[PDB]
């Protein structure tokens, strides 16, 4: 229930990521609570309400 | 915090009771000047019925003394009418010794920075046997009716059972006895009319790890306590069960 | 020997040093200027004071690492006693009198005890029915849960760190979330274990209804009646519910290895009673997680256990065969150099 | 032992009433089987007269006599006649020891003094101490009177047994 | 002051024991006496003369044939309609079968299983077992109302468009019981209940365990089955799913006499039930030996 | 913690002075506002002449009472105790006190200075009484109730005579009966009749009652009560039930003896650990 | 155990370096003995060091347009006045994040021990003086527990005895010796203790291992299963037969031509020992109890399930429990009553 | 001894639970154990309630249980304080019932509301906060009434006559809100109950005086009003100076009579735990004194 779409459209700070794992292997093993995956572009944060 | 009341009582009464520690219970008699007199559960034993023969003759050479012989007689007169005949004062907090004694004892109240309630052995027993971590304790009587005549029973019990009802729903389990034993006198001897088959009193509560077994002397003997080491009192009335 | 064979289970607590690693800024603290609350009274006056810390994780992975480095110690006796089953099932009893009193005495058991009454389990904290021993030189008391075994159960099954249940059940291997597949694991026996190919090697515990899983099984104790102060070793392999409950992804259940599964017993009594006040500290249980249990040095005839005494350092962890007798090597060199070398 | 003194008391208030006398029977492991004496709910009993006619009924006959109706909005005297089977069973006191004893080891640690003319001593693996009523037409017992005993579990099945009062009393009372 | 009862009681003891026995002399039980009962002070008569004996035999023997009379009735039903419809049956159960057979050995089969049946007759039967529900409250009123809603004509439109749903009569499982019988080995099978379904594809009958798995009668030649519906409709079925049917009548008694037996209890409340009518329930009370008794 | 009540009416400097006389009483109002009218002050609200003591001994419990205090110019304090807090109280009542005893209120039966009167409106203040005494002249004053319809006769005359007397120690008391001009007050009626009405009904009831809870677990007690049970209907005889009946008549008696916990409970208020030589005011414990 | 720690989100790179050497890794922290150790262990790459650490905490204040979206809303959103400055302007990226804000440029020096890990210098920790004198343990102290199993009174296949210790250890011809009935084990200190059968009693005697009602309970409740091998074992078939004329109706049974089911107990009598176990043993979710049996049966053509007491040890399965077993039971009998040398 | 209770929280509650627990300041949860660091999934009566059980065991562990104040509620500890005895609480009501000025309120494990709402409070997990109903002493009195009027009334009756009588008996109209007494088994915890009251009426049966068994019959000789004639209607088909007389008798017997409609009437009776002051309008919450 997190605003990802707000995520998306924030500005961003880039850091090195460093995964332990592969990162869809930390994913796929839901190390990290909540989450969302697509693939593309998915045009889901194109509209503000 | 705590509250005090002084109180006089002579020698007679006080020799065994003369320990910091101690309860208090008033005796009203139909005598005209010394209508009240103040005994303690250490002269009570003696007409306790749950405490073992050899205690019972420690305590009857204990107050052979004078006053405490005239204090026991006015006991014979009704078995049943006891408690309405007792009435309690919470425990004893300071000790002067003479022939007129001063002591002090708490109504409501504790010991700040110790403050122990005293209990002859064969008047303690339990419903518990791990002990709750706050332990609510009681003085009660009950009357075994089956015999020639009425004897009196006196505990001092420890619970962590607050509500009233569901207590007696226990009392009344375990002493099925004497409910049984006051309908068979009931039906037994319509003449006298008994009253209840037991009485609560509500005074204290502690922590079960300040709860003592401890040794008691006086007068070169020698008799063994349980004690609440550390007693907080809030006198209850006297409640009755059948 | 009666018509029957024992397996034992005893669960020890190891007092230990650890050493752990940390990254340079492996999370950040968050705290405030600390707060000052006040009671007063008319004889002294007491402070309380507050102050809030908030931590950050700020890392992907795991940002840091333990090890349990070094142990010197055993808080139970490492000791055979056998569990008294008795009180742990206190009101049952058997039909005729005279034989319930015969075996009481012979078995040297207390009269039944009634369990206490709902309100009496809320208002205290369980009945504790077996008290201190007025001695005690060695640890707690780590009792054996016995549960039984065919007479000619496979002698291999012992020397390798195993499932005791006799059935592979940890559920790591089982696809995350399929209760189904994973109760058909543990418990059909026309698919063979995973462990030791084949459909039990103990046919008296690995299915439901044996005598071991209405002993273990939680649930089984609950239908019947008992005491939940006694912890139990045994318990553990059996409850079949939080077994599948666990059946999880790999790093949601390495999160609740290190967080939840933990046990809690009490330090100061001689009985392994559970612990639910917080105050006392919780157990790592690496056998929870890996569902298995560990061989210990065991031995049928003094024999073998004098000449594994008799020979260097080393000689534990071997294990060997006499016509009949059989000696179990202990699976990590513990007793006769971890433990006593400090 | 409690609930046959109890019934013993309880038909003296109304033996005028129901004209009944109280009988003590006990039962063991040749009546009913272990766990069925140990989840017993309920015992009744009903009486028949020597002409086969129960006493929830007057002598003079019932509409019920009339042959089966074979109908389907009526099944059998739908309501009337279960309403009527109903009133024709009377419910007994019952008692459970789940313990094998020797029955006058037993009443002997009770309270009576068990007065037997020999030691015919007698073992069970359990008991159950009922109680039932037998009804007097007239102040006198007919020889050729029937009484049924009836008990029921939880599951609502039962079980029926009938035996006719001249075993019961076979010289008990003509000595009498 | 005065003496109790009950210590009067326990002093003066008992002395009379003795086990008697029903009259199928099937179960035994034990009666006893005791001496401070109100029966001995009574003084009251006793008459046990021969003719009364012999009226009470016969009303015993009323009670016991209860059962065996209907019994009797199903099976000279089964042989009337048999001559009725000249002993060719039709099929009636749906199953596979060959016109290449020894059809003569199963009729001879169906002989034998009829008269092994007749020899077993017993009060548990599913005859019995389809009586026992018709006697209780509720089916004359359950009745009354399948009949009344089977009796509708067609809704009109506006009774279909508005209001509360219409509906369909019965439920798609029926509930059966069953008698089998199997000849290679002499053995009757009574107390079964059975579920039973009208097939669609063909009116025929498909029979089914509680457990939704097929029955197997019907391939086996070595058996016969009978059958008896909730409405009390009948069958009796030989290898193949061929039926002989015919009302079950019951006529031959009076209300009273299979009333008086087969009435079905109905519960009084007591300690461990719901107040509220026929709400859930708790697992039984059960006062059992194996644990240490409460008061 | 304090409540403020104003007099209507003016104050000679002798009413005023009769006022600080009852500078420790015990009085009570019918409900905690911070401030009051004076009228509100005492039971005088109360004292219809149709009515009496019953109704006003539970009007008595439900109030507030409160202790005086040190009084403003025109504005007398009130102030309301708290449990287990000692307080100075002074017993207006007939009876003397020693230290320890447990202490009830009662409404005042049996009374110059008590015509703190502005006008018509008179301080009636409730009796302090020990629990005792209370009890037993409620079962007095009861018992007096139920000989009512009797007076008739010359020796139930006499025993009325000898139970309104009451002697304690050194005091003696007369107490007034329940009964004016031959004929008995409602409040009075209903309790008794509800008593009578609650016998009644436990001799009728416990009859069928220990039947149908003995089928199920009968057990020595209860054949005790069968016993007393049977020995009563036969002492009586001196010479198939319907459920709503059942429901009507079980009602009744818990309706009935709810009527009569006014009278069945008898709560304390305070318990002494003080007195006075003079015995004209003690210091008290607060309970309830 | 250093490198598989992954590095933070980020740092401060300044902080936490040694003054002219290295930038520190991470830190390393355990009780007094292991840190003793370790120092005199490993004491070539151990060195002490004066590193820079930050001598304050970072004081971090939050905007009033943060306190607004607070009050309105329950939220934060840190360094607003950047993320809307940057939304104006259209820059894609952030500088830093909200808490590399925070902590900086106040550096004061202090000296440590380290080690050195390849690239990796880490600090380490003694936390001695923290706890020293205090009423709480070091929370790296801790309670580990293992969960240990061993068997007493197991029995080795007679058909395939060996030895591996012969030259070692010579026994008595005793059969106390031959039949494995008591377990030695090792005290907490390393001293011998023995479990015989004796000390089972508290446990083997209690009445909820010879109940077999939950057993019985849940063995119905699985239901059958409706495999077809396992349907042939199913089927089983018994009722009581009356006995007046049961000598003359023998001959009856007979005549008839029809092979009957073996039960399932007769089956199980022929797997052989070392297979019991395996998959192809049909029987085997039968075997629920050692003393009892259980079994699927038929009764009015419905399937029921049948518990019974195995009344004897006897009649335990041969593949649990075989007869070379009874004969060195009935040896070890004899060795008790000294009959060993039988007359 | 430690007057203040800390309720811990296992969830990362969102902004709407950590809102909608701060709305429940002052409202009354129940503790079991009084201890000083608790868990929130022993909070409530939630592990206590059991349908297929009965109302009368819930009852009975809901009486045993400890009450606290609800205060203070910050991130993820909830700070419960005990009301001490004789001191001046504010609370807020959870059940529809409306409360008066001077009312005794005592505590009652919740009912079936007349429309059943029941609101979905805070279900963080498979657990739910239930909350116990605080309720004036008139009602609790009148459904412990009911509810052991029922038990005395059900046994050995068939179920068909049973229900007629039960639906008119299980629902309670009070100050125009309605409510039904949920689970009425037949409980050994009722039986309890059930024997004590069937003893008490026995003996108060018993040595009752031959004037208060004649009072009635003696007012009918006497009077006649609605209220009598009511009674006589309750006393219709089951139906000179006396023999001695003397105070004192009288004085003995009445007190015994005493007793034993005190063991009655408490087996009708509740613990009072609040009285009330004068409260605000909207009867969300009201200013009371905790009692016992």
């Amino acid at each position: 229930m997190e605003n990802w779409s707000a995520l998306e459209l924030l500005p961003k700070v880039g850091i090195p990521t460093d995964f332990l794992t592969h990162v869809k292997t930390s994913a796929g093993e839901e190390m990290f609570e909540a989450l969302r995956i697509y693939y593309g572009d998915d045009p889901e944060r194109y509209n503000i309400h | 915090q705590a509250l005090t009341a002084r109180f006089f009582v002579p020698e007679g009464l006080v020799e065994f009771e003369a320990q910091p520690g101690a309860l208090l219970i008033r005796m009203e008699t139909g005598c005209d000047s010394p209508r009240h007199l103040y005994i303690s559960l250490y002269l009570l034993g003696i007409r306790a019925s749950n405490v073992s023969a050899s205690t019972r003759c420690l305590l009857e050479s204990v107050y052979t003394a004078s006053a405490a012989r005239a204090a026991l007689q006015w006991l014979d007169l009704g078995p049943h009418l006891l408690h309405r005949r007792l009435e309690t004062l919470g425990c004893v907090k300071t000790v002067s010794l003479g022939i007129t004694s001063l002591l002090t004892c708490v109504m409501r109240g504790y010991l700040y920075n110790v403050f122990a309630l005293m209990i002859p052995k064969d008047m303690y027993l339990t419903w518990e046997e791990t002990r709750g971590r706050l332990q609510y304790v009681y003085l009660i009587i009950v009357y075994d009716y089956d015999g020639p005549e009425t004897r009196p029973g006196i505990y001092v019990l420890t619970s962590s059972i607050a509500h009233w009802q569901t207590l007696v729903d226990v009392a009344r389990g375990k002493f099925a006895r004497e409910r049984c034993s006051f309908v068979n006198r009931r039906i037994t001897r319509p003449r006298q009319i008994p009253l209840c088959t037991g009485v609560i009193q509500k005074l204290g509560w502690c922590l079960a790890d300040d709860i003592h077994t401890s040794f008691l002397v006086h007068k070169e003997l020698k008799l063994s306590v349980v004690r609440l080491d550390n007693f907080s009192v809030e006198l209850g009335d006297f409640r009755e069960f059948v | 020997h009666p018509g029957f064979a024992l397996t034992a289970v005893r669960t020890d607590t190891f007092e230990v040093d650890m050493l752990l690693y940390s990254g340079k800024s492996c999370t950040s603290v968050i705290i405030n200027n600390p707060i000052v609350t006040k009671e007063e009274r008319d004889i002294s006056t007491t402070y309380h004071v507050t102050q809030n810390i908030n931590t950050v994780d700020m890392g992907l992975g795991y940002t840091s690492n333990t090890c349990v480095a070094y142990v010197n110690r055993v808080r139970t006796d490492m000791g055979v006693r056998v569990q008294d089953l008795f009180r742990v099932f206190p009101m049952n009893v058997y039909r005729h009198d005279e034989v319930d009193r015969w075996i009481r005495h012979a078995a040297g058991v207390e009269r039944p005890q009634l369990l206490d009454t709902e309100t009496i389990s809320m208002l205290t904290f369980g009945s504790m029915s077996e008290r201190n021993a007025a001695a005690t030189v060695h640890g707690q008391k780590a009792a054996c849960e016995l549960i039984l075994t065919p007479v000619t159960m496979d002698v291999n099954y012992f020397k390798i760190p195993n499932n005791p249940r006799g059935r592979a059940s940890c559920m790591l291997a089982v696809d995350p979330y399929d209760t189904e597949a994973a109760t058909k694991a543990i418990y059909d026996h026309r698919e063979a274990d995973a462990q030791t190919f084949a459909a039990t090697h103990n046919p008296w515990a690995s299915q439901a209804g044996c005598l071991s899983d209405v002993l273990y099984n939680t649930r089984h104790r609950e239908r019947l009646g008992y005491n939940s102060k006694f912890y139990s070793p045994c318990a553990q392999y059996f409850n079949t519910e939080e077994i599948i409950a666990a059946n999880k992804t790999l790093f949601k259940t390495i999160d609740e290895y290190l967080l939840r599964a933990k046990d809690c017993i009490r330090g100061d009594t001689d009985t392994q009673y559970v612990c639910v006040e917080g105050t006392e500290q919780l157990i790592e249980n690496p056998c929870r997680l890996t569902q298995e249990a560990l061989p210990i040095l065991s031995t049928t005839t003094l024999a073998l256990m004098e000449t594994k005494l008799k020979g260097g350092a080393g000689a534990f962890a071997t294990s060997e065969t006499h016509f009949g007798n059989y000696v179990v090597g202990e699976i990590i060199p513990l007793q006769q150099s971890m433990l006593f070398n400090s | 032992m409690e609930t046959h003194l109890y019934s013993d008391l309880a038909f003296e208030a109304r033996f005028a009433d129901d004209e009944q006398l109280p009988l003590h029977l006990v039962l063991d492991q040749e009546v009913l089987s272990n766990e069925e004496a140990e989840t017993l709910r309920y015992v009744y009993y009903r009486n028949v007269d020597s002409a086969g006619r129960s006493t929830g009924r007057a002598p003079g006959g019932d509409e019920d006599d009339a042959p089966a109706s074979d109908d389907a909005e009526d099944a059998v005297g739908g309501d009337r006649a279960f309403d009527r089977e109903r009133r024709t069973w009377q419910r007994a006191c019952f008692r459970v020891l789940p313990r094998p004893l020797e029955l006058l080891d037993y009443l002997r640690q009770s309270g009576l003094t068990v007065t037997l003319e020999k030691e015919q001593r007698v073992r069970m693996f359990y008991a159950v101490f009922t109680t039932l009523g037998l009804r007097c037409p007239d102040n006198r017992l007919s020889g050729a009177q029937t009484l049924h005993l009836r008990l029921v579990w939880p599951d609502g099945s039962y079980r029926d047994w009938e035996f006719l009062a001249r075993d019961l009393l076979r010289e008990e009372m003509e000595a009498n | 002051d005065e003496v109790a009862r009950t210590d009067e009681w326990k002093g003066a003891g008992v002395s009379r024991l003795r086990e008697v026995w029903d009259v199928q002399h099937r179960v035994r039980l034990r009666v006893l006496w005791y001496v401070n009962s109100f029966w001995r002070s009574r003084e009251l008569s006793y008459d046990d003369h021969e003719v009364e004996l012999y009226r009470a035999l016969d009303a015993y023997r009323a009670r016991i044939a209860v059962e065996y009379v209907l019994i009797r009735a199903v099976r000279d039903e089964i042989y009337a309609v048999l001559r009725r419809d000249g002993g060719a049956l039709p099929q009636r159960f749906a199953c596979h079968v060959s016109r290449n057979m020894s059809w003569r050995v199963v009729w001879e089969l169906c002989r034998h299983a009829l008269a092994l049946w007749m020899d077993w007759a017993d009060v548990r039967s599913c005859i019995i077992k389809a009586l026992t529900p018709r006697l209780s409250r509720g089916a004359a009123a359950a009745a009354q109302r399948a009949r009344r809603q089977r009796e509708r004509s067609a809704p009109k439109p506006q009774e279909l468009l508005f209001g509360p749903r219409n509906e369909s009569g019965p439920p798609a499982e029926q509930t059966w019981y069953a008698d089998v019988v199997r000849c290679v080995r002499a053995q009757v099978d009574l107390g079964v209940e059975v579920r039973a379904a009208r097939c669609p594809r063909t009116g025929l009958w498909i029979v089914r365990d509680r457990r939704g798995r097929l029955r197997r009668w019907l391939s086996q030649p070595e058996v016969c089955v009978l059958y008896v519906t909730p409405d009390l409709d009948f069958y009796w079925v030989l290898p193949g799913g061929f039926a002989v049917s015919s009302r079950v009548t019951l006529h031959g008694l009076a209300q009273r006499a299979l009333r008086d037996r087969f009435q079905n209890f109905e519960a009084v409340l007591a300690r461990g039930m719901h107040v509220e009518a026929g709400r859930q329930e708790p697992e039984t009370p059960r006062v059992s030996g194996r644990r240490l008794p409460f008061d | 913690a304090n409540i403020f009540c104003t007099f209507d009416h003016k104050l000679s400097i002798a009413d005023v002075g009769k006022l600080t006389k009852l500078v420790a009483a015990v009085v009570p109002i019918p409900q905690r506002l911070h401030l009051i009218k004076h009228y509100q002050l005492g039971l005088h609200q109360f004292v219809d002449h149709t009515r009496g003591y019953v109704r006003l001994r539970g009007l008595l419990r439900n109030m507030t009472l409160t202790l005086m205090r040190r009084v403003e110019g025109n504005q007398i304090l009130l102030h309301v105790p708290t449990h287990g807090l000692l307080y100075t109280v002074l017993n207006t009542g007939p009876v003397t006190w020693e230290k320890g005893d447990a202490l009830c209120v009662l409404p005042p039966l049996f009374h110059r200075e008590n015509l703190l009167t502005l006008g018509q409106w008179e301080l009636v203040l409730p009796w302090i009484v020990p629990m005792p005494l209370a009890l037993e002249i409620n079962q007095r004053l009861l018992i007096m109730g139920l000989f009512s319809l009797d007076r008739s006769y010359e020796e139930v005359k006499a025993a009325v005579q000898q139970l309104q007397t009451i002697t304690f120690r050194d005091a003696t008391f007369t107490i007034p009966d329940p009964v004016i001009d031959q004929h008995l007050l409602i409040d009075m009626k209903t309790a008794c009749l509800s008593m009578s009405m609650v016998a009644n009904l436990a001799s009728e009831l416990t009859m069928t009652y220990v039947r149908k809870l003995a089928l199920e677990d009968s057990s020595m007690l209860l054949v005790k009560c069968q016993e007393l049970l049977m020995r009563l209907d036969r002492e009586r005889s001196v010479g198939h039930v319907s459920p709503d009946d059942e429901i009507a008549r079980l009602s009744a008696l818990f309706v009935m003896l709810r009527q009569l916990d006014d009278l069945i409970r008898e709560q304390v208020v305070f318990t002494v650990c003080d007195v006075s030589p003079d015995n004209k005011s003690a210091t008290c414990i607060f309970k309830g | 155990l250093a490198e598989a720690a992954t590095d933070s989100i980020l740092d401060n790179p300044t902080t936490y370096t040694t003054s002219s050497g290295a930038k520190i890794s991470g830190v390393m922290v355990s009780t007094a003995n292991v840190m003793q150790i370790i120092m005199s262990l490993l004491s070539s790459h151990i060195t002490k060091e004066t590193v820079s650490a930050p001598a304050t905490y970072g004081n971090f204040v939050l905007s009033p347009e943060n306190a607004v979206t607070a009050i309105s809303y329950h939220s934060i959103l840190a360094d607003f006045n950047s993320y809307k400055a940057h939304l104006t302007s259209g820059q894609p990226h952030l500088p830093n994040d909200s808490l590399s804000q925070a902590g900086a440029h106040s550096l004061t020096p202090l000296s440590m021990d380290v080690i050195r890990l390849g690239e990796k210098t880490v600090i380490m920790e003694n936390l001695r003086r923290v706890y020293k004198n205090t009423d709480t343990k070091d929370p790296l102290e801790r309670n580990v527990d293992l969960t240990f199993f061993f068997p007493v009174g197991l029995y080795l296949p007679e058909d395939r005895g060996y030895t591996t210790v012969e030259s070692k250890v010579k026994l008595n011809d005793t059969v106390r010796n031959a039949l494995p009935t008591t377990a030695y084990l090792l005290n907490r200190d390393r001293a011998v203790q023995k479990i015989d059968f004796v000390d089972a009693l508290k446990t083997l005697c209690h009445p909820v291992l010879h109940e077999p009602a939950p057993c019985l309970q849940t063995f119905t409740e699985r239901g059958p299963p409706s495999e077809p091998a396992m349907q042939r074992l199913l089927e089983c078939r018994f009722q009581q037969e009356p006995m007046g004329g049961a000598a003359r109706r023998i001959p009856h049974f007979y005549r008839v031509r029809r092979e009957v089911p073996r039960t399932v107990n007769e089956m199980k009598q022929d797997f052989v020992v070392t297979d019991f176990y395996k998959v192809g043993n049909i029987t085997l979710y039968t075997e629920l109890h050692p003393f009892f049996d259980f079994t699927h049966c038929q009764e009015n053509s419905e399937t029921v399930a049948l518990c019974t007491p195995r009344i004897v040890i006897g009649n335990l399965p041969d593949g649990l429990a075989p007869g070379p077993f009874h004969e060195l039971r009935t040896w070890e009998i004899m060795e008790h009553m000294r009959l060993r040398p039988p007359p």
